[PDB]
């Protein structure tokens, strides 16, 4: 399963991973991505562009492959751009060893080689970072920067999500100029159009919402997974469905039990009583007349979405909520979020870091697609908060790096002269991967990319003009990268590549 | 049921096991050494110089090996040593004799050779067996350290010398019949845990670990007088057997506690008497034993009468109904030393006893609780000399030149005894010389030429006293080299060895039951 | 039954051992690599350390049992060179096997190892000098100690922090540091990062803005039994069995809650003054909801979840004592470290207790999001701390980088064993086992493990040169001048642990399945 001897772990398990590293990025990355089906532990189809997601979706056997998986999620979280890339470069980097193994170089040698070279490459990145753009009050500025940032992991409507994913992150923080891990909730709601996905700041319970509104103005929520059907976890009051007379007497008390329920809720207070559990009509007919808002049988996700944002703890047991157990929202106003009638809260002044964007695709994988793309749009704005520093689309940068690193390789001398010169080569897998997705060869791209000799701006994008593979200034083209997005990508890819190289066999009975 | 086995087939199976067993340990035995490492099915390694330790951990084959463990024990049962000798020695005579001799065809002189090959040992040994002073610790120490080294250990030897040099002389039975050769209850070695080599503190008499087990007990009363029962403990071992009641939950708890609250009232009956020690063969409970200790009365519990009796004679303890009620007191002092040694708060009461029934249970202290086990083996191998030297001052020096001494005197006598008999007697003449020659083949070079030199040395220079060095391989006087091969041991070895090999020939047949 | 014996039996042993060791040649020094180990947990375990790898997951071997002792032993007695020992012994066996392949007795090959080791021992006693215990002189060793065990880049970033901890000693006599190891770990944005903290840090605190963010005069009340109880070093019994008992259970617990938090707040006023100093409550268990914010707003800092190891280090470090309880008591008993600072890094709240009355406890906060990295670096700190301490405990340090191994091999110059030629092989086999580390590095480096090594010797034989293979480029250089130094206690201990098992190898010629 795992343990092997006879050089199976190194020249074999490692390189096989590099095979997996391909076509999770190769056509799935570039200025655009491409989709690859995913069937699930409970079976259903997921199309995916970005590496980390689908490879997290893949339970992986190889400890070799297993290690770099971690770095891509570190990237995706930290960066999101080149999350596909962290595979390909590391793979193209690690595949350089076997020949050096036939050349006879040492792991202790070649790790140092790529190391000082990525430490050299990290030095070179700032200059191949080309100009900058930041306005975090500007959706349209953030849009185009997220547009290619989502586009790199998105083949779809790029500017609309870019608009929306820039809409929220700009408008969800009044202080934008900072960004936090989850600043955007999404209530995935199918139907209508893909443009029917819409940005609404503040918590959306996509759930059925009942109770007659006492205050749409304030939303203070005593938050519950507690069933208000009359069922409290510690000792349940569960309805008796096996007898007509027992149900006759209980429902008459479910009015007044829910009375003792809604009160302990609304004693310490609630505007919405957020209900993750079941509700009874006599509980609701009362809660209608009692006028507290039951958002009923709420999705644990909607519950978690609420439990996170309002800073309150859902109560499984029925019990008076204290200030930790009650959430607060700007407003509770029943409204269609993407033309789907639900309850949508508002959070901008409340806390922030929650913009609930209804994702409306035509199919759930489209509703996964728009879900996939913003993952970078989330993080790239976070990158865009961390730097406006702008790099053109990939493949323009890596050639100058190779130009650096190869001559930086002959300035090595000692066997790392090979390794560093190899480190220059793992750069060229991207325009290849891009030439692959677009259906051409790197060699022409490489020839063209070296032809102009510019190095960090002009490149073949992911292109229909790639019919004949064709360079373009990536900076001006709007297909763009960032220092961090490029820097972290090299830093984590080389790391995960060089650390999997030092590993040895596992002696095991 | 009925099962039949026949001829060489079983006797060859007899040849196999013991001989194959005789391989590693012969290399192990003596200063020249190896290790027999058992492979447990899990890969577990057990390496010893005792094959009988290895033999048990795995299947013991019936034909040879089932009897060899017992002739392994018997030798170690007797003198306290020699599991590893008899097996290879019996393996010797087992190996080359029968088939050869049965190809010369007869079971008889084969069996008969064991006798007359056995006594030539008895004959040539006690002639060349060198006497040593039994009153001299040292003259015993050089023969005792030779026999404390049975495998690797000269380490505790000098320390196991001193204790045994002292102890076995004081050894007497409860009959006190003779001193000397003894049962290991009349010389006991109880390893006492912990401490350090300084606490080894030679103990010539019995020890009672149960005399003082507690700090609250009797503290160093020079002559402990153990008062047996009889009134001080009036006899109730029984129980009230009180009737059942459902109301009180305590009745369930109290009825079982009643058992040990009787001796409590009996220990209360002891307190009034203040026996400095109290011995109870019925045993005393600990809830009863509280009230003895606080009196500064120590309590020996769950010990038998003979344990106490030998001690009551050894510690010189008046054995009475009550101290104030005359059962005709025994003496006040039988011993000159009562030493209660403490490692932790569990006290070890050692009473050094001079020519008393006692047990002669000797104190040893290793650097810790562990190397004790070798000191005990060292002491037992040490006390073995001290019981052997106090038996035989004459014990043969040899590096196995004794193991030659018989062998060559046999071939000498083979020429004398003649008949067809000589040929077994000359065949069994060969088996003895292999053990040391192996040890000096463990040395190297030509070990048979050394043996030739041995044989050249043998009748020319000397049989055994002058001989070959075992670990060096040089021909040297083995008293001059200081290597001692106890007469009794050697006397026991072939004897025990010739016996088993007699039956191994006599058995061509086993059944299934 | 089934018995493997003599020459062919020991083959699988020496085939295993030499076959098992050669995989560790990927280790021992920066040109060697961390070896990946995986278990049933699937944990990728990256260590160039022999012990870590050796005792976890391996292939079944009879030698696999014995080797697990020595790399443990050298880790025990040092914390370094556990990878070293393994490669010497089979190199000696490979040597030894030749002579046994020559037929020359494993006994005669065994008995020649010991003088040779003593020779090198005496020689390593000669090539040692008393060096500094100076931090920089420790850097010379710390650089060297870590690299032959853990990674060099790790070694470098560890070299300063590793020494600083073992430099924090009061001049302890300990060869390894018990409380200088306090390992905090974290999920970070750096898969490998280690902060150097003298004093003790808490597992968890509880940080509130109500609680003082900075406690400068810190009277630390460190308690197991927590706020839920009342004047108790022991928890109080619950009965949920029946209604009326539980009905009275939940009402009075707040009294246990109230008095407890009261016990602190009145005691802070007592102990720390009102707002005058900061107070520190440690709750080794949970913190009460009332008492949490109640201790918070009184200036008290209540700390959720400090360990029992935080308990003991604090008392030692801050000179105070941890309680079980919050009751009114003097400030001195309550732990006082001249700073209590709760440093929340990652999701984990690390409460520093710093400016400690004893800088015996000192802490290192390890970092990584990836566990295998968090495994490596957190493991990478310890060996040096144990290793480099052997530099700062010992006035002597043996020079490293294998310069001393070429030094003895010729200093073992032969017919010095003119004795027999078995010791002459025992030295000749041993002279080559010395060089396996100077080999394996130049091996793991460029060029030749030999061509350089013979350069080294040809060089070292030249006067004034104690010269050795570089741990990096594998080129000849004088090792003592680079400062590259393995701990003194390593070698002398290493040689013993090296020779014994290889010595134990030849004494086992038998294995029984």
């Amino acid at each position: 399963a795992k343990h092997f001897s006879g050089l199976e772990e190194a020249v074999y398990r490692n390189i096989q991973a590099c095979k997996e590293l391909a076509q999770t990025t190769r056509t799935a990355y570039g200025p655009n991505g491409m989709n690859k089906m995913v069937i699930n532990h409970l079976e259903k189809l997921f199309v995916t562009n970005d590496a980390a997601t689908i490879l997290r979706e893949l339970e992986v056997q190889h400890p070799a492959a297993k290690m770099i998986v971690m770095a891509s999620h570190m990237q995706e979280q930290e960066v999101g751009d080149g999350t596909n890339f962290v595979l390909v470069f590391a793979g193209a980097l690690l595949e350089l060893a076997e020949e050096l193994l036939r050349i006879g170089l040492s792991v202790s040698e070649v790790i140092e080689g790529y190391e000082i070279a990525c430490r050299k490459a990290h030095e070179i990145l700032p200059n191949l970072v080309c100009c900058s753009a930041k306005n975090l009050r500007d959706i349209d500025e953030v849009s185009s920067l997220l547009r290619t940032s989502i586009m790199s992991k998105q083949y779809g409507n790029e500017v609309f999500l870019a608009k929306l994913i820039a809409q929220a992150c700009v408008s969800i923080f009044p202080d934008s100029g900072h960004f936090n891990v989850d600043n955007i909730r999404v209530c995935k709601i199918l139907g209508s159009g893909i443009s029917s996905s819409s940005v609404l700041h503040g918590m959306v319970f996509k759930k059925e919402t009942e109770g007659d509104v006492t205050s749409v103005k304030d939303a203070k929520i005593a938050v519950y997974s507690c069933p208000f059907d009359g069922m409290i976890t510690e000792t349940k009051g569960t309805v008796l469905i096996k007898t007509a007379e027992e149900l006759m007497n209980f429902s008459k008390g479910e009015e007044n039990l829910m009375d003792a329920q809604v009160k302990a809720i609304a004693d310490t207070g609630a505007n919405v009583v957020v209900t993750g559990g079941k509700v009874a009509d006599m509980a609701l007919h009362y809660a209608n007349k009692y006028n507290i808002m039951l958002v009923r049988l709420n999705s644990k996700w909607d519950l978690r979405r609420l439990c996170k944002t309002v800073g309150a703890t859902a109560l499984p047991r029925l019990t008076p909520p204290v200030l930790e157990e009650m959430g607060h929202c700007d407003s509770v106003y029943l409204s269609e979020v993407g033309d789907t009638q639900v309850v949508v809260f508002k959070h901008e002044k409340e806390d922030g870091a929650i913009s609930t964007i209804v994702l409306r695709g035509s199919t759930d994988n489209l509703m996964d697609d728009i879900e996939r793309a913003v993952d970078d749009g989330v993080n790239t704005f976070k990158v865009l908060t961390r730097d406006k520093r702008l790099v053109p689309g990939g493949g323009a940068t890596e050639i100058e790096l190779a130009k650096q690193i190869t001559s930086y390789g002959e300035t090595c001398p000692g066997l790392e002269q090979y390794a560093i010169k190899k480190f220059a080569e793992a750069f060229e897998a991207i325009p290849r991967a891009l030439a692959e997705n677009s259906g051409v060869k790197a060699n022409e791209v490489i020839s063209k990319l070296y032809a102009v000799h510019q190095e960090g701006n002009k490149n073949v994008g992911l292109d229909i003009e790639a019919e004949v593979p064709a360079v373009k200034d990536m900076l001006e083209a709007g297909i763009l990268d960032t220092y961090l997005g490029k820097y972290w990508a090299i830093k984590l890819a080389t790391n995960a590549a060089v650390t999997v190289l030092r590993v040895d066999q596992i002696i095991m009975a | 049921n009925t099962k039949r086995e026949s001829g060489r087939k079983v006797q060859s199976g007899n040849i196999n096991a013991a001989k194959t067993i005789a391989d590693i340990i012969r290399t192990c035995l003596g200063p020249k050494s190896m290790m027999k490492m058992l492979l447990d099915p899990m890969g577990g390694i057990v390496m010893t110089n005792d094959g009988n330790a290895i033999l048990r951990e795995i299947q013991v084959q019936h034909p040879a090996a089932k009897s060899m463990i017992e002739i392994s024990r018997t030798q170690d049962e007797e003198v306290g040593d020699g599991t590893t000798s008899v097996i290879i020695l019996a393996g010797e005579m087992l190996s080359v004799a029968e088939h050869f001799l049965e190809q010369q065809m007869h079971p008889t002189v084969v069996i008969s050779a064991y006798r007359k090959a056995l006594d030539d040992m008895i004959s040539t040994l006690k002639k060349i067996s060198i006497p040593v002073d039994i009153s001299d610790s040292d003259m015993m120490l050089n023969i005792i350290n030779s026999s404390i080294t049975t495998k690797a250990i000269s380490r505790w030897s000098s320390l196991a010398c001193n204790i045994a040099l002292d102890a076995v002389k004081m050894v007497q039975f409860e009959e006190n019949g003779r001193k000397e050769i003894d049962i290991k209850k009349y010389a006991r070695v109880e390893k006492i845990p912990g401490g350090i080599i300084e606490d080894s503190c030679v103990l010539r008499g019995v020890m009672i670990n149960k005399d003082v087990t507690h700090p609250r007990m009797r503290r160093y009363i020079k002559n402990p007088r153990i008062v047996l029962l009889d009134s001080s403990l009036e006899y109730k071992k029984g129980e009230s057997q009180t009737d059942i009641e459902i109301t009180r939950e305590e009745d369930f708890t109290r009825i079982l506690q009643m058992e040990e609250e009787y001796i409590q009232q009996l220990c209360e009956d002891i307190i009034q008497l203040k026996p400095d020690v109290v011995i109870t063969e019925k045993g005393i409970s600990d809830l009863a034993q509280h009230y003895l200790m606080r009196a500064n009365i120590t309590a020996i519990r769950r010990v038998r009468k003979t344990d106490n009796n030998r001690i009551a004679r050894a510690c010189g303890a008046r054995i009475v109904s009550r101290p104030e009620e005359l059962r005709e007191d025994d003496v006040g002092t039988g011993a000159g030393l009562l030493e209660i040694k403490k490692i932790g708060d569990e006290y070890f009461t050692f009473i050094t006893d001079c020519k008393d029934p006692k047990a002669c249970t000797i104190l040893l202290r290793g650097a810790s609780k562990e190397i004790l086990s070798e000191v005990e083996r060292n002491l037992q191998d040490a006390m073995q000399v001290c019981r052997n030297v106090l038996l035989d001052p004459q014990l043969v020096p040899g590096g196995g030149a004794s193991e030659m001494a018989v062998a060559h005197a046999l071939t000498e006598k083979s020429k004398a005894m003649t008949g067809v008999e000589q040929w077994p007697y000359r065949a069994v003449a060969q088996a003895l010389e292999v053990i040391p020659r192996t040890l000096i083949q463990n040395c190297g070079a030509s070990t048979i030429r050394l043996l030739t030199s041995l044989r050249a040395k043998h009748t020319q220079e000397n049989c055994e006293t002058w001989g070959v060095n075992g670990e060096t391989g040089t021909l040297v006087d083995m008293k001059e080299l200081g290597i001692w091969e106890p007469l009794a041991v050697k006397l026991q070895t072939y004897k025990t060895a010739v016996e088993t090999a007699v039956l191994l020939l006599r058995i061509d047949d086993i059944v299934s039951g | 039954a089934e018995v493997a014996r003599a020459q062919a039996a020991l083959a699988v042993n020496i085939s295993a051992a030499r076959g098992l060791q050669d995989v560790l040649r990927t280790n021992l020094g920066p040109k060697g690599t961390m070896k990946m180990l995986v278990s049933g947990a699937g944990d990728i375990k990256l260590t160039k350390d022999g012990n870590v790898l050796l005792h976890e997951m391996q292939i079944q071997h009879p030698t696999a049992s014995l080797i697990a002792k020595v790399a443990t032993a050298q880790d025990d007695i040092t914390g370094d060179g556990t990878t070293s020992n393994v490669l010497i012994i089979g190199e000696l066996l490979k040597q030894a096997d030749l002579y046994i392949s020559e037929g020359l007795h494993p006994r005669i090959i065994t008995e020649g190892f010991e003088a040779a080791k003593e020779k090198a021992l005496q020689f390593l006693e000669e090539v040692k000098v008393s060096r500094e215990m100076d931090r920089e002189t420790l850097i010379d060793v710390a650089r060297t100690s870590l690299r032959t065990k853990v990674h060099a880049e790790l070694a470098d970033v560890l070299t300063e922090a590793v020494v600083d901890s073992i430099l924090a000693i009061k001049k302890q006599d300990e060869p390894i540091d018990l409380f200088m190891i306090e390992i905090m770990e974290m999920k970070h944005k750096s898969e490998t990062d280690t902060s150097l903290i003298r004093g003790l840090v808490l597992d968890h605190g509880a940080r509130h803005p109500d609680m003082k963010k900075r406690v400068e005069d810190a009277y630390i009340l460190t308690c197991n039994v927590s706020l839920e109880y009342e004047k108790t070093e022991v928890n109080s019994g619950f009965f949920y069995k029946s209604a009326e008992e539980r009905e009275k259970l939940v009402k009075a617990e707040r009294k246990f809650i109230e008095d407890r938090v009261k016990k602190i707040i009145e005691l802070k006023r007592k102990v720390c003054g009102d707002s005058d100093k900061g107070f520190v409550v440690i709750n080794q268990k949970g913190i009460d909801p009332f008492s949490l914010d109640a201790l918070s707003k009184e200036g008290i800092v209540a700390l959720r979840r400090a360990k029992r190891r935080n308990m003991e280090r604090l008392t030692l470090a801050c000179g105070g004592v941890a309680l079980n309880s919050f009751d009114d008591l003097s400030p001195d008993c309550l732990g006082h470290a001249g700073l209590v600072y709760e440093y929340t890094l990652g999701e984990e709240k690390f409460t520093f207790i710093e400016k400690c009355n004893n800088p015996r406890s000192v802490t290192l906060l390890i970092k990584g999001p990836n566990k295998h990295t968090l495994t490596q670096i957190k493991d990478a700190v310890r060996d040096g701390l144990r290793a480099v301490k052997n530099a700062i405990d010992d006035g002597c340090v043996v020079p490293g980088a294998g310069a001393v191994e070429v030094a003895m091999a010729e200093a073992l110059i032969k017919h010095k064993p003119s004795v027999k030629g078995r010791a002459q092989l025992g030295v000749q086999a041993f002279a080559d086992a010395l060089l396996i580390i100077p080999k394996v590095l130049a091996q793991n480096s460029g060029f030749d493990l030999q061509e350089t090594l013979v350069k080294i010797q040809a060089e070292h034989s030249e006067s004034g040169q104690l010269v050795g293979v570089d741990l990096n480029t594998g080129e000849p250089m004088v090792a003592a001048e680079v400062g590259v130094w393995d701990n003194y206690c390593v070698k002398k201990q290493l040689l013993h642990s090296c020779t014994v098992i290889a010595t134990n190898i030849l004494l086992v010629d038998e294995i029984m399945r």
